[PDB]
């Protein structure tokens, strides 16, 4: 969400979520790219060589 | 000084502060005299609590002599508009804007200690100058109060007109009367 | 400047202040003048010890002048609210608000050291505007003064006569006079 | 430094302060702050003209911003014993010790200026000490405000109730005004 | 210190103070700030011209910056109850009480030097209290604004309108500028 | 006195500052009277987050009584300059400076609570020395107050007469208020 | 500034500062004026030394000047409490409290430094008030100095009636003449 | 309180201070009154940055309303020893010493933002002594007068001549105005 | 500030502070007005130093201009008795306490700079009250002039009438003097 | 307040603050008024840098408006004693201290900025008391004077007469100028 979309989870203007939205987990995983796991802590390496992805 | 303490986690140990480690279990603490600077630091925390979890209460502690009436509103704004509930509980003295920040919490949650003390008035101002300038300020905290009243007997439920007189002077009340006026809905005297 | 000190358990080193180490202990200070900022830092420090063991006894040493009414009253409400016992120790002087927290104590956990000194008086006050305004402050603190002492026998195990004709002026107390009185049950001298 | 006027005697000249020369004319002036040391001064001069002549009347100028309270009743007690009629007239404007004496003027010699405010108040005061203490002094100034309201009601011809309800807060008035509500009996336009 | 001028009077040569002199001579001097020691010290002194004659014209000086609002209605007053008609002159400058006191004199005797210079604005008060007698003492000045144009409109012969726009803020009237704005008739150049 | 908060990821803890969590978000507290320390330190916290990320919006929450000038426009210009719109709330109060950088954000992203204030007037200064200095500062305060109206007037929407008039003196407005004039363009009440 | 030292120990070297690392060595320093808040921290640390070891012997240093009486009886009546033996070691000056504090350790285990200075005196107070109080304030303080003189008595070996004769007015003894009397036991000039 | 700012890099993530975070990009605050104290920090800052890369710019944020004269010529040397080319950036206010550490910057990179005024004047000094020690002074601050016209004719472009003229009062320049002159090269009105 | 540094040891890098840096290396810093504070602060460091390895010199560096005699000899009596010598380097100024201090060293192990100073001069005081009072007061500071004289004369070898004689008023004395009166024995000017 | 920066080091990377960074690059800062704290804080760097290496040279940038001689005179021993040569830059300003400190580095390594003042003048102290008092620190302030310039000529290389005729009163000097005298070496305008 914070490369996708604003990057505000805290404040008056931001998004939280808390109108029971299931969805939201899985379109954002969709958007799921690698930098998104290095972030996460995932080394480069094991991304590597995990070329397909498939969200839930 | 304030005492650390520790708690005790998944990835092991973690060092707080007696304030900070309440306000991990949503409690905000409202204590001495209201200002910018201090208002806008509770505002800062309940915004922060709202992203954790925002079906989840929060508990303010009010022990306050009173304080200006526009740093209170900024923390009135923000409790009605936080999706959580946020309860109010009064311990040792709530003045004017501590009553009214106290009547000001989700209706069946504002709570009160048996020996506090509540005391509600009219606002206090002033202004040197020209005459002009005095008629332009001695409008605009009269708004103030009838806004004030307005929101009081909302909360309370009590009428526009009894909340005038009522707040004409300095008004106190004890707990039990705090109810019967509906400033609180209960009183906390034991554990369970 | 407060020193630090080493805790040694099986799960790693750490330096822990002399305050910060005896509130896991489930002691906490009370020291000087009572105010809004250390009596919210007392509840806070209460309200956490009971998470940890709401059935082992919080300790309390008193050693203050006195302070404000409303400040005290908050601490008296929680010690009041928890489970736990609060156990009261006077150490130097107890004061009129200092010695309402002291016999406000767990029942038989009141204890005194020899040489400590207690005091016992009505509240103080006052007031400064117009004739109709002085009333309304008059009355308040006389509701308080009534409070005040029929806590104070409630605990003492006195009459409520009694209190009001020995707290109409200051009343020292020594250690072993205020055993005779009630405000505590035992005097400790050495560790047996 | 007051302008002396030299008018002539029995020697043949005489020079006299402006306030000495209108002193024979029976008139007295009464002037800034109100207290002890003030008040004796205008007692005296009131007593030294009853001596010169007991039946004519003795003019009396009140522009003061109110003073001490005690002070006034001594003036006041002062007037209705002496025989002679004080004729009360207020110049600029009038305070709560101006008031209370510009009403305490003989019916039909209390004047007023065509542009001339008047200011009502209830008596100001506070103490700070012990409970006890502050009941004996909330009680004694609140006879006070009863025996002013009293008086001032007999000279003023109207209701006690009247005067409780309009002496809560400040109220303002002008010259005709004051005429209506009794303080004066009419104002004083172009001589003759 | 103030020099001896010298008058071989009837008694003989008998020195007196520069302004006793002059007040002989129906001449009041107006100096400093304006306030209740001050303006009845001038009370005085015109009351006793009028007593020695009825009939004769009195020279007053205004030199002041300005002062208390109602210390300067009685002099107001008190010029137009007594029957001689006074002259206004303006020394060195005139401000807001001293405008108003200078065309308060008897039309066709108002005169200014030339270099002088005349300011008006609207009073200037305060007050600090509660909102209710905010609006009070908001409401008494208002109306005192309202009062002081129409009695300088009369004088001066201006329209109301006119005036109130311009006694918003201060206006810098010069010499010439005040003959054409009705405030003064003429300008003393040289004797004769 | 600060509370401290930690966030919670799958890296680890880190503990970070009530001010410092919400400046990841892109949150900038502007309390206070305005001056160059703290106009200083939102400058920077605006360069700093340009540099993260040029694309996401910035959220400045104004709650401040007004203050220096030249502080106040190095904020608005760091505004304007910087690529990512600024959104701006106001909370309980917007005084002369607080309502310029009210209005100054970006069109559509400028909030306000329902219970706010909102003051606007001409700016305030002053200078003591030469009379050629006088004038030069005189100069150039005016100028700064056209220059400031005609922003003013840009971002509201109204023309630079009415801002003038506006301006002259001290005027309130409400959140209703303001978004009629265009100071904002919604009012934020309740979450969604 | 305070020194930072380290200590090297089996698991690794740890930083400590210089007052943190005596205090592992059971070393308590009492310097400067004695009050509420220096008392405590003075209690703390002999309550925690006393769980780790209660069978090894305190030192307290005394390097202060007095200071007030109730501070110093608390820490009078740990030491009394505590299992351990308290050993004092006078360094440069020992007043009233601080003499009373050195003599007051464990039998055979107080020392005085060769050129030390110790000072013994009653104690001072003094009341404002009525006479009813002032009696009530003048008992008590007669009770602390006949309580004192008692202890210093016990501890010291000598009669009561030359304590009173020897402490009624200011007394100044050296490290050898405190020998003879009883407040220290041996003079410490060198390691061996 | 000063904001923190976290870091990643490859090594990890630590916290950097808002100011000091911000010098890793080569920029440097120039805020408040110039003194010795601040000057020494931003030469630290400079050199520091030359040691890192010598051919990188540096970026100048100058808001000052002036300072001490030696403690700025301590930082135009040092602008004018390092290799690199310092950028200044006029933000808010630039006044005598802040204008001249303006124009001071490398030719084509001295910006200034749109609302920004700039003020340049004649040294301020003074002496209090002998006759012979006041000529010593005031022929040291003509030559610095002279030899600071010098520089800054150099660096805008402008006649000596011009210069002494327009630096004999206080003379405020606009940011259009201020590129006629040569004091700054171009304005800052958007990013790219 | 006071700067950090960085030790290299075997077990790795080590931040430690400037002074505690040179703690490690026998080094002691005495700087500023002797008082309680920093007397025990020496005290302190001296015994840690002692315990790490009695057989190393230590050095004390000595920059004070003097301070009350009863820190000061808490200081005198540790360099004593600890088993090392305590060598002592004049730098810049000492004084009457500080020169106490300096010549109080090891024998042969007392240092000046070329360019110190070093004051010697009796003890001050002063007491007000009873005459009674002031005799006992009298005495005793006589006897520390008495006893700080004799120690004097030890360690520099003059006689004990000489030291009295040159101590009644302030004798200044520079390093080449103060090698022949015996108050140090050597002077450091270039390193070997 | 004060930036922190990092060193890249094979190992890794350490934060430092930007004075202690440059502490490591044998760099000093003297600034502010002379005084014994900063002065010995200025002696433990000298001391620990040579430590370190006693071969390489050590900078120190002056920037002080004078101060205390005897705390000066520290640092000038301390520069003569230690085997590195100290270069001396000035940056700004240089007082009598200042100067004295600049002229004492070593030989062609006095270096100062072209835009920099120096001032050179003799001590200035006073003393009130006795005659005979008044004439010993005379004595002793004249035995510095002479003992000042004695150390200046040989630095500067001038005579003493010209000496003590040039500091007989303020002598401001230039970057050029006191080439010319001997103060310093050279001047640094640009990198290399």
């Amino acid at each position: 969400s914070h490369r996708v979309e604003t990057g505000s989870g805290i404040g008056f203007g931001a998004t939280v979520k808390a109108k029971s939205d299931k969805a939201s987990e899985g379109e954002l995983l969709a958007q799921v790219e690698p930098e998104d796991l290095i972030k996460f802590g995932l080394i480069p390496e094991f991304i590597g060589r995990l070329p397909v992805v498939a969200t839930l | 000084l304030v005492p650390m303490v520790i708690e005790q986690t998944s990835r092991g140990e973690r060092s707080f502060d007696i304030y900070s480690r309440l306000l991990k279990e949503r409690v905000i603490f409202l204590t001495g005299q209201v200002e910018d600077h201090m208002a806008n630091l509770i505002v800062a925390q309940m915004l922060f609590l709202e992203a954790e979890n925002p079906e989840k209460d929060i508990y303010l502690y009010i022990n306050s002599p009173g304080g200006v009436i526009t740093a209170g509103m900024s923390i009135y704004d923000t409790m009605q508009f936080i999706k959580p509930d946020v309860s109010t509980i009064c311990m040792g003295q709530a003045a004017s804007m501590g009553a009214f920040l106290l009547t000001a919490g989700a209706k069946g949650k504002r709570f009160c200690l048996p020996n506090s003390r509540v005391m509600i008035h009219q606002p206090l101002g002033g202004y040197q100058g020209q005459a002009t300038d005095i008629e332009i300020h001695a409008r605009e905290i009269l708004k103030v109060k009838g806004r004030m009243n307005e929101l009081m007997a909302l909360h309370t439920g009590q009428s526009l007109e009894q909340i005038e007189r009522d707040t004409e002077r300095d008004r106190f009340l004890s707990a039990p009367e705090a109810v019967e006026y509906g400033l609180v809905d209960s009183i906390l005297t034991h554990r369970n």
